[PDB]
């Protein structure tokens, strides 16, 4: 082939490179398998914090009783 | 060598007025480093920093111009210099995103999505961002969008800097005349940026030497005309991320301006951005702010900003004054930056509901006009919806089809035997092998030949095209002599008793699925549009087959074809399923609409074995 | 009444069942009267409404009609005392358990 | 006002607005009896009580 | 057949088109990989909310602190 | 859990209100 005819024979290998890469993710992130695992750990960081803020809330509410009290 | 004869500089030679440190001179350089006229005495020259810049690290490596101006230069030898030197095109739209120099944090799903449409908006209008240059704060945030733009996605997306001279690191490391300087990575300029209008006020570390002109560089851009030519200026949107004091009265500027700016703010950031969206839900009519959100918002503008009681009593009054300009405000409140936009430039050209439509119809976002321009109390011209329907059809805007039907367009009252004709001579839309059909039913019918380029294929030019394409003792209705008496006394009569059978025929013989699916759905004779398409689209793939084409569109019309027959084989199992003896009548009933036929005869004429 | 045919957009769009939705509006008030003139002819409708005139369209999406005329038109009042007395009569008849 | 036998009844085909949807009408007399409407609905237009 | 037949068919037909779309979509909904899609697009729209609950939570109790030093 | 969002936002405001005022 030409030099020339090279640069857009490299622009076409990375367009095929780029496509077939996040193509591979694409089905790798839409596939049953990997979907069930991302929804577990992030239940596990919403059950810590809503117990925090259920603790959090516990002590507001008797500052409000003691506030309410002192009135 | 014009960028150094049309562009001035300006260069500290004063009196070095102490004030507070001896070295710190009133620009604030160092006294032994030197070499407006008011206390800096400064003098004119040609500039010697202007070419191109090789950012060295940071990721990928980018190439973006640059050229020191005066800060009191004309905006008409710039906007000449962007369309002339750099070779960059007038642009359909501006963007003007202004924020607080200070850097921050915000969400992290808010950054992503606001960068995401920062991005693709600047894509699809291909609009000029215009931010302030330097690589604090929101400009950042832009920064980090370009390069997540760089990594994912193939624009190159024009997004023009504008920051003082004085406050950039390594001043002397972009000193040439259009040489390329490597630059590495007082504050660094942003490694994502196309190309810079760096202003120098003979001030060195201070900002202000960018506002004033970059105001008049955007003014002067808005009154250029867009190439559309129908008495409209290019529209400007002003976009705020969080912000300061100053961009309240950058706000203020925008909505007290002829013609008007409008302004869209984020919320999430916080700040300046967070007491507007305060003052926007909680504000009634206007300027009609009742006693507690006034000094509500009083005290989280002495909280937030840390202000006193006096300070936060003028931003209250220039936050009211603001205000009384309500309907050009608009908040994304989280639960985009493209809505922004596409708002904003259907109120910056300020013209009427089929323009914007036809504007909405050329981005392609049939969501912006369902929830805008189709609200409750729009205004409608007579004739006007037809023509949208006219121009959503030559284009496969199906969705805008199928919105145009939802709000109150009937087919019965539009489609007309000229309508259809134009319908069946546009140029817009797919590619089709329509005219190789009609090229050869002309050879075949008169041996002439190749058709002349200014060609109107008539409906009964269509008709003999369905009659090659059938086969058998097929007699379409375009060829009778009813259809024919109409045609040369004309060229409700006009108006087609059926017309989605004729929506179907137009979608099939043009390679145009997904209207076809849409139009199989509306009108009726489902079962017999169904297997006609399949007949059709399985006769033009053995066409394209023969005449040495493309072998991919013989594929797809192979699969269009097999989807047809999959539909047909469908609403048989739906039909058996209800009633069967329906089922039977709906079998052998004869079809007026197509050559006297049978369901069953076009099912085994088109070949299909699982009907 | 735009209310109930919204409701029952949706109920068309995600659920199986025909509700008999019976509307009862005056005569003279409806758009296009010359439209539905007919003797158990199948008439088109134009579900489009002109915000310049002040008579309104009906209901596109409702399943039986009481259109009722006193005579006149462009006013209401046609239809209360007939609704009233049908919603009587029908409260009259037994049911069937 | 005169009365007269109706010329506006039947079934009304929308055009638009999404859906196709027929509905079945008449035009009545504001002063007719409700028996006979009932009879008009339960037996003509087949609709159960 | 007659037209009244033809009218009689001509709505059997549209039964048929209504009953098949949207018995496909019923079959869309129910299946599992869109319940799936649709779960794990709510979880994470949750997941940002719990996050902006657990920060205001925080500033109501600081507020609510400051509060009860005050009274 | 929005309508818990909704709410707290108000009350949020009434506190800093209240704080205001005292």
């Amino acid at each position: 082939i030409t030099d020339d005819e090279l640069k857009k024979v490299h622009d076409f290998e990375e367009q095929c490179i780029e496509e077939y890469f996040r193509e591979k993710d694409d089905r790798f992130n839409s596939s049953n398998d990997e979907r069930i695992r991302v929804t577990s750990e992030r239940v596990e960081n919403m059950s810590m914090r809503l117990e925090e803020v259920n603790e959090r809330e516990h002590s507001m509410k008797a500052s409000l009783q003691t506030v309410d009290i002192r009135l | 060598s014009w960028i150094e004869r049309a562009f001035y500089k300006r260069e500290c030679v004063h009196i070095i007025p102490s004030t507070k440190d001896p070295h710190r001179c009133c620009c604030g350089r160092l006294i032994g480093q030197h070499v407006w006229s008011i206390s800096k005495h400064t003098q004119l020259s040609p500039t010697d920093a202007f070419g191109t810049i090789e950012f060295q690290g940071g990721g990928h490596s980018n190439k973006a111009m640059y050229v020191r101006v005066s800060f009191d230069t004309k905006p008409d030898l710039l906007l000449h210099l962007m369309t002339k030197e750099w070779q960059l095109e007038l642009p359909k739209l501006l963007i003007s995103v202004h924020g607080g120099l200070q850097n921050f944090e915000l969400q992290p799903k808010l950054k992503q999505v606001f960068g995401k449409g920062l991005i693709k908006a600047a894509m699809t209008t291909g609009a000029w961002i215009f931010t302030g240059g330097v690589n604090t704060g929101v400009i950042r945030h832009v920064g980090d969008a370009l390069k997540d733009h760089a990594s994912k996605s193939r624009g190159k997306i024009c997004t023009i800097g504008i920051a003082p001279w004085g406050i950039v690191e390594n001043q002397e490391d972009l000193i040439g005349r259009d040489v390329v300087r490597p630059y590495q990575t007082l504050t660094v300029l942003n490694s994502m940026h196309s190309h810079f209008i760096l202003a120098d006020n003979g001030t060195t570390g201070k900002y202000g030497a960018e506002v004033k002109l970059r105001r008049q560089l955007e003014k002067h851009i808005s009154l250029q005309k867009i190439n559309t030519r129908i008495g409209q200026g290019v529209p400007v949107v002003a976009l705020i991320v969080e912000g300061g004091p100053n961009v309240i009265s950058i706000v203020l500027e925008y909505l007290r301006d002829t013609p008007p700016v409008p302004v869209v703010v984020c919320d999430g950031s916080g700040r300046a951005s967070d007491i507007l969206a305060f003052g926007h839900k909680y504000s009634e009519e206007g300027g009609l702010i009742n006693e507690s959100l006034r000094d509500q918002l009083l005290v989280t503008i002495q909280k937030t900003f840390t202000y006193t009681r006096t300070q936060a009593q003028h931003l209250f009054i220039i936050l009211m004054e603001c205000m009384k300009k309500k309907e050009l405000i608009t908040v994304f409140r989280m639960g985009d930056i493209d809505l922004a936009i596409l708002t904003a430039l259907l109120k910056g050209a300020n013209a009427s509901a089929p323009d914007q439509l036809s504007l909405a119809l050329a981005w392609n976002r049939v969501d912006i006009a369902r929830s805008q321009i189709f609200i409750y109390g729009q205004q409608w011209p007579v004739g006007s919806l037809e023509q949208a329907m006219l121009d959503a059809l030559v284009l496969d805007r199906v969705d805008f089809v199928k919105l145009l039907i939802e709000n109150g367009v009937s087919m019965h009252r539009f489609l007309t035997i000229s309508r259809l004709e134009e319908l069946y001579n546009t140029r817009h839309g797919p590619s089709n092998t329509l005219y190789h059909l009609v090229r050869d039913v002309k050879k075949r019918e008169y041996p002439k030949g190749n058709l002349p380029p200014d060609y109107r294929i008539s409906l009964i030019d269509i008709g003999l095209v369905i009659e090659y394409l059938m086969g058998g003792a097929y007699r379409c209705n375009y060829t009778r002599k009813r259809f024919r008496t109409l045609y040369h006394n004309l060229f409700e009569i006009n108006h087609f008793p059926f017309p989605f059978h004729e929506l179907m025929v137009w979608a099939v013989l043009m390679k145009r699925q997904k209207m076809a699916l849409f139009f199989w759905q509306h009108g009726e004779e489902a079962m017999a549009k169904a297997l006609v398409a399949c007949k059709l689209c399985k006769a033009m793939a053995h066409e394209a087959s023969e005449n040495d084409m493309v072998d991919d569109i013989s594929q797809e019309l192979n699969h269009n074809s097999r989807d047809f027959g999959q539909l047909a084989v469908e609403l048989l199992d739906q039909s058996y399923k209800q009633d069967e003896q329906l089922a039977m009548k709906l079998l052998t009933y004869e079809l007026k609409n197509w050559s006297n036929a049978t369901c069953l005869q076009l099912a085994v004429a088109a070949k299909h074995r699982d009907f | 009444i735009r209310h109930v045919g919204d409701a029952l957009k949706d109920h068309a769009s995600k659920s199986r069942g025909k509700i008999c939705t019976i509307g009862i509006a005056p005569w003279g008030i409806v758009e296009n009267q010359e439209d539905l003139i007919g003797r158990d002819v199948v008439r088109p409708y134009q579900t489009m409404s002109n915000p310049m005139s002040k008579l309104t369209v009906l209901n596109s999406m409702h399943s039986h009609f009481i259109l009722a005329d006193n005579g006149t038109t462009g006013k209401y009042g046609a239809e209360v005392k007939l609704r009233r007395q049908l919603e009587k009569h029908i409260s009259l008849q037994k049911i069937n358990t």
